[PDB]
């Protein structure tokens, strides 16, 4: 429960 | 059973690199936007962004 919060990466 | 929108490039080993259509078994989604996925094709953990995978 720590590395799940993360910027999400540019879509396609 | 989701199916990654499209390859997703990892970057660390706390996150897995999947492709388009690649199944992955979701673990943990209610933490944050990165799920934990696990591939069922070798057995090995690694986050996942939820942009980049969908419910089907």
């Amino acid at each position: 429960v720590s590395l799940a919060r993360r910027p999400l990466p540019p879509l396609p | 059973t989701f199916v990654a929108l499209y390859d997703y490039e990892s970057r660390t080993e706390t996150d897995l690199s999947f492709k388009k259509g690649e199944r992955l078994q979701i673990v943990n989604n209610t933490e944050g936007d990165w799920w934990l996925a696990h591939s069922l094709t070798t057995g090995q953990t690694g986050y996942i962004p939820s942009n980049y995978v969908a419910p089907s």
